[PDB]
RNA sequence: CGCAGGUCGCAGUGGCAAGGGGGACCUGACUGUUUAACAAAAACAUAGGUCCCCGCGAGCCCGUAAGGGUGUGUACGGGGGC
RNA sequence: CCGGUCCUAAGGCGGGGCCUAAUAGGCACCCGCCGAAAGGGAAACGGGUUAAUAUUCCCGUGCCGCGGGGGUAGGUUCUGC
C-alpha cells in the first residue's frame, strides 16, 4: 500500500481504480484506490473529499464506505 | 620506570609464572615493541601499529612496510635498507659536499 | 533545512520541462516535511517540529502546495494539545 | 649558507607560504620566486611540485632534511613537507637557486 | 601563474572528470572559469575549483573572457582539435593507498 | 530450519503483532557495501543497507563509478596527465 | 599395535599434514616475469616464517614473494638482468655483485626459490664462475654452494626476524602456532613409552638409547642416527 | 551514597545463600592430560635447555608398484633423541 | 515466497591413463560429478478456520524470478541533465 499526499497525483490513480474506498474522520477523509497492483490512500480535507468523489462517480468509478 | 611496577612493566600480565629469565627477555623485547618508534618514510617519533610479525603500519602517513618481527627495524635490517627512503642522508650529504 | 535537496530537483526538473518529474518531486517534498514532522510531533519533540512547520509554510507559499498547508494546520492542531496537556499538568 | 637562519629571515620580513596545499595554489596562480622541498615528501608530492613548478618556471631546492627538520629549521613546532619564497625580505635565501 | 587564460586543462574530478577544456577567465584565487568547447569535449561553460583542474603543458592565444568560437578557432590555429577530444586514461592498477591517504 | 535459527547466521527480531502475540522473526543481514579497489574503504553513493543480491544500486556519476573513490580517480587522472 | 611415531607419519594422516588452504598460494617465481612491479599487499600468511608481498608486474602478473626487510607497500621493484641491485629488485644471480645479501635463491632456474627462505635469513653471494653459468652462494647454514647463474635471487634479507629470540611462554602459545603448521603437537619421549611402542620403552629405570648405524632399518632408526659424535665433544670437533 | 535522632530481639549477611585459619617438610615449577568400568598421581605434557640427521634431486617416513607424507615448505626450516 | 532443491568446504566417487598375475586393489595426472535440512544463498506477512494441517486452506495486504502488452523518460550521423 502507498500513501499519496498531493491530489492531482492521486486522481491518476484514482481515475483508474477497481474501487474507491471511503473512511470518513471528523477532521479528515481516508480515499483509498484499490488498482491491481496497489491501495493508493490520500487523506483530505471533508470538503475535498465530496468534490472528489463526486468526479470518480461522474467518471464511473466504483465508491464504497468502509 | 613503568606505570604501577618497578621492573617488570609489560611482563605484569603474566604475575609469578614462568621465570624471572623468562619473563625478563620478554620485558626486554616488549618495551621496545611496544614503545614509540621513527617512522622509516614521515620520520614522525609514533607508535607504529604491527599488523603481524614482520608487518608494520603508521598511523600518520599510512607507510605499510616490511620490518622485524618484535621491532620495526632490525640491527642488520637497518643497513640494507631501501634507499628511496634514505633520501634525507643523500641530500645531507651532498649538502656538506657542496657548501 | 531538512527538504532542501527536494526544492532543488523541482526547479530542476521544471527548468528541464519534465512536469511529470516535477510532479514527483513536489509529492516528495510534501512527503518529507509531513512525515518528519508528524514524527516529531509523535516522539513529542514540539520545539523541532515547529521549526519543520515554519519552513513548510514557507515552501507551500513558495511552490502554492493547497495539502501541505491542510497538514501543517492538522500537526499544529496535535501540537497545541499536547501543550496544553503540559501546562496544565505543570 | 645557513638555510635555516635565512629562512627565518624571510619569514619574518618577507613573505613565506608554508605548507603543500597553500605552495601548490602559489605555484599555480600565483608567481612564487623559489619553492623548498623536503627530502622525505612522498613520491605523489614530490612529483606534483616538480610538474607545477615546471610549469611556473620556479626554481626548487631540496631542503637537506625532512619535513620535521624543515620546520624546525623555519622555528615552527610542526612538520613542513613545502614551502614557496614569494618574497625575501632581507635575506639571500635565493641564494639556494643556484 | 600556470592557470591562466588560454591554458589547457583536464577535469579530475564529477561528471566531466578526464575531459580536456581551456581557462578562459579568472574569478578568483580558488576559481577560474572553464569551458571546453562542450561540442568538442563536453566541457560545459562554467566555473571550476583550481583543485578540481590539473593543466597541461599545452597553453593557447586568446583574450580574457573569451567566447566558445573564439576558443575554437584558436584550437584550430594551435591544432589540437583533436587533442581535445581526447579523453584522458587512468591507470588504476598502478595505485597504492599510498599516493591517496 | 531450527538449527537454521540456533546459527546467529540471521537476525532475531522480536514484535508484537496486530493479534497481541510476541514472535520472533528470522531476518537477513545487510550484505556489504561496494569498496574502493585501491583503499577499501565504502564508496560513496553506494553504501545504503542492502538484504539481498539481485538489487540494482546505482553508482555516481563519474568515470569509473562505483569502482574507485573520487580520490584514486584525480590522482590517477593527474599522473597520465602528465605522462 | 607396534609400529612407532615415526613410521605413522609417513602415511600421510591427517594429525601429519600441513594445512596449506590456509594459505593464499605458494611463495615462488613464476618462470617469465621481467620488467617493473609494485608492491600492492603485504601480508601474513599463516603457518610461513617471514611475512609476504604481493607483487603485480606491468603485464597484470601477480606473484607471491617473500618481502625483503625494508620493503614498503607501493614500491616500485625490478625483475631482470637490467634491475639494478636494489632492495626487493628480483636478479640473476650471475648478474648480482659479490658480497651482497640476497633471498630466496633459485638453484635452478625456474625451481621458484629454494634458499634462504625463512624470516631473518640471507644468502651471500660470495663469487662468480661465469665460463659454466655458476655462482658461488653462502647459505643461512654457513655452507658454501654453487647455483645456476641464470637463477634468480631477491636483494635483502628475509622480514620478520627476530622472531624465534622471544620464548613461547606457554604451552597454549605454541599450541596455536602448530596449528598453522603440520606438527604433531606435543610429543612424548621414546622412554615414556612402553617397549612395543618404541625402542626406548620399557626398563625399570627408563633410559635413552645408543645411535644406530646409518643402514638401520625404519623402526630402528630413531634417536642417533649415524651421528658422528655427541655431546659437547662433538661441538668442539665441529668446530 | 551519607548524616542526626528514636527503638526491639537470645539472635539483624536473622530464612535462603554463604571461605575455618596458621607454621613446616617432601614432591611436581605453573595452567593442562591420563588407566570409559577398583589407580588422577610424584605418572604424561609443558615453556625453556641441549645434542644429532639434513642445502632440498636433502634428511626421515609410507607404498607391491604407479607414486606419496613432511612440502602451497627451505636452516629464525623439516625430522630424530634426552 | 517455510526447508530440500542451487554453491562450494574438509573430503569423496566415476571415466581416461599409469600401476597390478588379476580384480570388486592403488591414485600423483586429465576430465566430470558428488559433498552442508546449523556455512553461502531469490521472494510473505497479519488475522480467521479444523476433531486432527497452517507463513501451506480462507480473507486482506504484498514480494521474487522469468516473459509479454500499453504509457513515459529517452533514442532515431553523434552524444542524458
Ligand atoms: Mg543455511
Ligand atoms: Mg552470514
Ligand atoms: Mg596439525
Ligand atoms: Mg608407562
Ligand atoms: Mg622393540
Ligand atoms: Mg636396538
Ligand atoms: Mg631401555
Ligand atoms: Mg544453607
Ligand atoms: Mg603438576
Ligand atoms: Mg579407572
Ligand atoms: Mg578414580
Ligand atoms: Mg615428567
Ligand atoms: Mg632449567
Ligand atoms: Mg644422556
Ligand atoms: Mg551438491
Ligand atoms: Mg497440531
Ligand atoms: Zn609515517
Amino acid at each position: 500500500p502507498k500513501e499519496i499526499f498531493l491530489v492531482e497525483l492521486w486522481k491518476k490513480y484514482g481515475e483508474k481504480a477497481q474501487v474507491v474506498r471511503v473512511k470518513r474522520y471528523e477532521d479528515f477523509v481516508k480515499l483509498k484506490a484499490r488498482l491491481s497492483g496497489y491501495l493508493y490512500t490520500i487523506r483530505v480535507p471533508p470538503d475535498k473529499a465530496e468534490q472528489l468523489i463526486s468526479e470518480l462517480k461522474a467518471k464511473n468509478v466504483k465508491v464504497e464506505e468502509v | 620506570p613503568f606505570s604501577h611496577t618497578k621492573i617488570v612493566g609489560p611482563a605484569g600480565r603474566y604475575g609469578a609464572r614462568y621465570g624471572m629469565g623468562i619473563r625478563r627477555k620478554v620485558t626486554t623485547i616488549e618495551v621496545k615493541q611496544r614503545g614509540k618508534h621513527r617512522c622509516p618514510s614521515c620520520r614522525s617519533l609514533v607508535r607504529l601499529e604491527r599488523l603481524a610479525f614482520g608487518i608494520w603500519h603508521c598511523p600518520k602517513c599510512g607507510h605499510t612496510f616490511a620490518g622485524g618481527a618484535y621491532v620495526p627495524q632490525t640491527i642488520l635490517g637497518k643497513t640494507i635498507a631501501p634507499e628511496e627512503l634514505k633520501g634525507v642522508e643523500a641530500e645531507k650529504a651532498k649538502w656538506k659536499e657542496a657548501a | 533545512p531538512l527538504c532542501s535537496k527536494w526544492e532543488s530537483l523541482i526547479t530542476w526538473a521544471e527548468k528541464g520541462g519534465n512536469s511529470y518529474k516535477a510532479l514527483e518531486f513536489r509529492e516528495k517534498l510534501v512527503e518529507c516535511i509531513v512525515y518528519t514532522a508528524t514524527e516529531k510531533v509523535k516522539k513529542k519533540k514540539l520545539d523541532e517540529a515547529e521549526e519543520l512547520l515554519k519552513y513548510g509554510k514557507e515552501v507551500a507559499k513558495k511552490f502554492n502546495i493547497e495539502e501541505l498547508n491542510f497538514h501543517i494546520a492538522l500537526l499544529e492542531k496535535e501540537i497545541s494539545k499536547i501543550r496544553q496537556r503540559r501546562a496544565q499538568a505543570q | 649558507i645557513d638555510i635555516g637562519r635565512e629562512l627565518q629571515v624571510a619569514i619574518n620580513t618577507g613573505k613565506v607560504i608554508i605548507g603543500l596545499r597553500e605552495t601548490k595554489k602559489s605555484l599555480l596562480t600565483g608567481a612564487p620566486k623559489l619553492v623548498i622541498i623536503a627530502a622525505n615528501a612522498p613520491r605523489w608530492a614530490r612529483e606534483d611540485i616538480e610538474y607545477y613548478a615546471k610549469l611556473a618556471g620556479v626554481p626548487i631546492f631540496t631542503f637537506p632534511g625532512s619535513s620535521i627538520e624543515l620546520g624546525a629549521a623555519a622555528k615552527r613546532p610542526h612538520k613542513i613537507m613545502a614551502l614557496a619564497v614569494v618574497d625575501p625580505g632581507q635575506s639571500e635565501i635565493l641564494k639556494l637557486v643556484e | 601563474k600556470v592557470i591562466d587564460v588560454g591554458r589547457v586543462v583536464v577535469k579530475v574530478l564529477g561528471r566531466e572528470a578526464g575531459r580536456k577544456a581551456v581557462v578562459v577567465d579568472i574569478v578568483d584565487e580558488n576559481y577560474v572559469v572553464i569551458t571546453g568547447p562542450k561540442s568538442l569535449s563536453g566541457v560545459r561553460r562554467r566555473r571550476v575549483n583550481i583543485n578540481h583542474i590539473e593543466p597541461t603543458d599545452k597553453k593557447i592565444e586568446i583574450k580574457k573572457g573569451a567566447s566558445d568560437e573564439e576558443v575554437l578557432k584558436a584550437l584550430e590555429a594551435a591544432g589540437l582539435v583533436e587533442y581535445m577530444k581526447e579523453r584522458v586514461k587512468p591507470k588504476l592498477f598502478e595505485i597504492t593507498p599510498a599516493d591517496v591517504k | 530450519p531450527r538449527p537454521a535459527y540456533r546459527s546467529r547466521s540471521l537476525r532475531r527480531v522480536k514484535v508484537k503483532t496486530p493479534g497481541g502475540r510476541t514472535v520472533v522473526h528470522y531476518e537477513k543481514r545487510a550484505k556489504g557495501v561496494p569498496k574502493c579497489a585501491v583503499t577499501g574503504q565504502p564508496l560513496g553513493g553506494m553504501n545504503s543497507k542492502v538484504y539481498r543480491f539481485g538489487i540494482s544500486t546505482r553508482a555516481p556519476s563519474r568515470p569509473y563509478g562505483g569502482v574507485v573513490s573520487h580520490k584514486v580517480l584525480a590522482r590517477a587522472i593527474r599522473y597520465a596527465v602528465r605522462r | 599395535g607396534k609400529r612407532i611415531l615415526v613410521q605413522r607419519r609417513g602415511r600421510g594422516g591427517s594429525q601429519f599434514r600441513s594445512p596449506s588452504w590456509k594459505r593464499d598460494g605458494p611463495v615462488r617465481y613464476p618462470p617469465n616475469i621481467s620488467g617493473r612491479g609494485i608492491v600492492v599487499e603485504i601480508l601474513h600468511e599463516p603457518g610461513l616464517n617471514a611475512p609476504v608481498a604481493k607483487i603485480r608486474m606491468e603485464n597484470g602478473v601477480e606473484f607471491f614473494n617473500y618481502a625483503a626487510e625494508g620493503l614498503y607497500v607501493g614500491q616500485v621493484i625490478q625483475v631482470g638482468p637490467d634491475a639494478p641491485p636494489a632492495v626487493g629488485n628480483v636478479l640473476p644471480l650471475g648478474k648480482i655483485p659479490e658480497g651482497t645479501m640476497v633471498f630466496n635463491v633459485e638453484k635452478r632456474f625456474g625451481d621458484g626459490g629454494k634458499f634462504a627462505r625463512s624470516g631473518g635469513t640471507y644468502a651471500l653471494v660470495i663469487g662468480q664462475r661465469p665460463e659454466e653459468n655458476k655462482t658461488i652462494v653462502r647459505l643461512p647454514s654457513g655452507r658454501v654452494i654453487e647455483v645456476d647463474a641464470r637463477g634468480r635471487a631477491t636483494i635483502g634479507i628475509v622480514a620478520g626476524g627476530g622472531r624465534v629470540e622471544k620464548p613461547f611462554v606457554k604451552a597454549g602459545k605454541k599450541y596455536h602456532r602448530a596449528r598453522a603448521k603440520s606438527w604433531k603437537y606435543p610429543t612424548v619421549r621414546g622412554k615414556a613409552m612402553s617397549p612395543y611402542a618404541h625402542p626406548h620403552g620399557g626398563g625399570s629405570h627408563q633410559k635413552g638409547g645408543t645411535p644406530v648405524p646409518k643402514t638401520a632399518p625404519p623402526g630402528q632408526k630413531v634417536g642417533f642416527i649415524g651421528s658422528r659424535c655427541t655431546g659437547r665433544g662433538c661441538v668442539r670437533a665441529r668446530a
